[PDB]
RNA sequence: GGAGACGACGGCGGGGGCCCCGGGCAGAGUUCUCUUUUCUUCUUAACGGUCUAUCACCCUGGAAACAGUUUGUCUGGAGAUAGGGUUUAAUGGCCGGAAGAGCCCGACACUUCUGUCGGGUCCGGUGCGCUCUCGACGUCCCUUGAAAAUCCGCGGGAGGGAAUAAUUCUCACGCCAGGUCGUACUCAUAACCGCAGCAGGUCCCCAAGGUGAACAGCCUCUGGUUGAUAGAACAAUGUAGAUAAGGGAAGUCGGCAAAAUAGAUCCGUAACUUCGGGAAAAGGAUUGGCUCUAAGGGUUGGGCACGUGCGUGCGGUUAACAACCAACUUAGAACUGGUACGGACAGGGGGAAUCUGACUGUCUAAUUAAAACAUAGCAUUGCG
RNA sequence: GAAGCCAGAGGAAACUCUGGUGGAGGCUCGCAGCGGUUCUGACGUGCAAAUCGAUCGUCAAAUCUGAGCAUGGGGGCGAAA
């Protein structure tokens, strides 16, 4: 797993061809939001403060990329 | 001359403060990119084109 | 009715020893019908199988004995069983004393109370077992300062 | 000055006239100790009844709800209700007294 | 109590019988019919 | 050329885990009385990023009034101290993984099928502790404590290389592939060997709390057992464990056996001697509980003038002061119970001599462990 | 408690004395392990074709031990019985 600290790098990673899926994790106790994109080798995580602009980053993400919110319980 | 324990502790605090300042500066840079996200996406698409 | 399998499965499911598994004695037929871990989990959720809590091992007496020994009880000659060195090594005492004295001498030299020549002389006296503790070293330093000041006033 | 509020809700056994709220308030007044001394509430701890089988505790020291639950279980043991009533933390600082699960035989 | 060899089963893990609860409240002098323990008992 | 690739032992320092202490939420137990109580959960992998971590190395400069420095006396004009840097080394901090997991608690639902939803999972401290690991030292040797597969660096400069652009880049990302065999269970007072489900034998890893010097003995937690034909009675003689008035070896081939001694602190300790020993020689004084006192530690922190938190130029060694934090030993004193105070457990009887083998060591598995054998030392013989 | 080391007191020095430090030894008490001294011991068609109990020797090394491998009866191996 790798942490991406730059929005431009994260957008390029999400525009890569092997980007199979992406998910959004919300941690309200720490007031943070994580964008995780699954590629062939690595899972890339961008960590942001929970904010409206962080919500609008989803619209700048590519539309063909499937994006899902993480539920509160990981059911098997 | 030989420095004292207080001077060594002051140097250590100064280095810790520099590391902290770098961390907040990097976080602020990431935030500014987050508000400038749409223009960044436009530039990435233009470069790909 | 034999419940050895159910007790083994309940121990594995609850993550405890088999001696901590309680099977309901009034539901022996219903428990005997459970042949799978899923049925065992269902019985645990229904409360027919529970995990018993641990047996008490309190530390209260150990803590009170530690407090009494801290304030000085139970330390007499009738209580000691090892030799004085076995209880408290002289090598450990010497190591602590030498580290204390060298730390104090380094602090004094760094702050500028003593000069480097006096530091070296006191270091070798401390290695040669002149000073019993930090207080004795401090009085020796004060007397050396007084003698040096008297010599400077005379000259 | 930090102020903590605690609720002991005994409304259901109080309505069933099993639990005596005034006796419980007297018991808390005589048993809560401050600085290791009973009868030393002073201006630090206030105990009152806010009605409907509820006891309200204001603390300005570091009084703990676990200590309040300990004293509540002591009162239940004195009143022969320990085997039949349970003190359950329902919210932050709220402890409710309720019956254990009953089976119809 | 047998706390030297084993711990006491917690009271919340055992369902108390309604007859025993009614009997104990009766000796404590509580009118149980006015409060209706029969509806409160599970089955 | 390096790695692979290397002994044993000793103390010291760092890190993980375990043990221990305090606070907090939740749950459980105790509650005649007492107990803000006792106990339980409170966790974070590989793989990565980032900031740091002893040795060592580099730069300035040139040390006697020698200095630095370890528990351990080594280092320095072959360049020390000091000041500033560079690097080997993480099981260290933070972040990604990762809370979505696991764990704990609660409220509903539930013929079964099945569950559903809430609340948390936090903050510190300590060490001659135990265990593993790493590092720097040191000691010993007429003993100096593997090899190969395999991987990497360098020396060399053969080839191969550009503006029709080239690239034969140990960088990032992307694409493709990974066969065969073993894998249950026991590892022993019933899964092995001893004719057996035989009190024998059979190689390792992990190893909690109390007492205590201590993986001694005794008691306890986790986890296991409660299996070894049973019931009744209590004669002799047994086997095993004990006590016995007075005497105290009168017993017996023979003090055989038992008893006595035993831990720790202190006083004291002869002959002989290869000077190392003898020695814990011998012979004495003491030891519980309670309430106190004293001693032995760590961290942080100095005034001006300017420039502007650092730089200077100064000025001062009573910080010999304050604030905060912390653990175990040692000594001294009063009081107090007593038939006992290393109260169980654990745990030398001592001495005077003689013979004998120098010592440590070894053998007759299943009757002999010894003056036997070996040993170092000494002497002789053969061999260029 | 051996070398080595530090300090103090002497001694012209070599050295001497005192207090520490240090941690050597086919040294020593002793747990496990290894071994096998003693007992009118237990057992004696035994739990056992050599076992059991107490006691005892040794316990940092000429210590204990696994696997792989070598030596084969006119032999081997033998701290030699």
């Amino acid at each position: 797993p790798q942490e991406v600290s730059d929005i431009k790098k994260f957008i390029e990673i999400c525009r890569r061809k092997d980007a199979s899926s992406a998910r959004i994790k919300k941690n309200p106790k720490t007031q943070q939001i994580k964008f995780k994109v699954r590629c062939q080798r690595f899972l890339y995580t961008l960590v942001l403060k929970d904010s409206d602009k962080a919500e609008k980053l989803k619209q700048s993400l590519p539309p063909n990329l499937q994006i899902k919110d993480v539920p509160k319980r990981n059911k098997r | 001359r030989r420095k004292t324990k207080a001077e060594r502790n002051r140097i250590k605090r100064r280095k810790e403060e520099e590391r902290k300042r770098k961390h907040e500066e990097a976080m602020k840079r990431k935030q500014q990119q987050l508000e400038q996200a749409k223009k960044i996406a436009a530039e990435v698409e233009e470069r790909e084109r | 009715v034999n419940l050895r399998t159910q007790k083994r499965l309940a121990a594995s499911v609850l993550g405890c020893g088999e001696g901590k598994v309680w099977l309901d004695p009034n539901e022996v037929s219903e428990i005997s019908n459970a042949n799978s871990r899923q049925s065992i989990r269902k019985l645990v959720a229904d409360g027919l199988i529970i995990k018993k809590p641990v047996t008490m091992h309190s530390r209260s007496r150990a803590r009170e004995l530690n407090l009494a020994r801290r304030i000085g009880r139970h330390r007499g000659f009738g209580k000691r069983k090892g030799t004085a060195d076995a209880r408290m090594p002289q090598q450990v005492l010497w190591m602590r004393r030498q580290r204390v004295l060298r730390r104090l001498l380094v602090k004094y030299r760094a702050s500028g109370k003593i000069d480097k020549h006096l530091y070296h002389e006191l270091y070798h006296l401390a290695k040669g077992n002149t000073f019993k503790h930090k207080r004795a070293l401090v009085e020796h330093i004060h007397r050396a300062k007084a003698e040096k000041a008297r010599e400077r006033q005379i000259k | 000055k930090v102020t903590k509020k605690f609720i002991i809700n005994a409304s259901q056994p109080a309505s069933d006239k099993i639990f005596d709220v005034s006796a419980f308030e007297k018991f808390l007044n005589e048993r809560i100790k401050v600085d290791g001394r009973v009868g030393n509430l002073g201006d630090v701890i206030k105990i009152s009844q806010i009605g409907d089988g509820k006891v309200e505790i204001i603390a300005h020291n570091d009084l703990s709800g676990r200590y309040l639950k300990y004293l509540t279980k002591k009162f239940l043991k004195k009143m022969q209700l320990r085997d039949w009533l349970r003190v359950v933390a329902t919210s932050k600082g709220v402890y409710e007294l309720k019956f254990y699960n009953i089976v119809n035989d | 109590k047998s706390l030297k060899n084993r711990a006491i089963i917690p009271r919340k893990a055992v369902k108390k019988p309604l007859s025993q609860l009614e009997d104990h409240l009766d000796q404590l002098g509580v009118d149980t019919e006015a409060i209706g323990l029969r509806a409160r008992a599970q089955t």
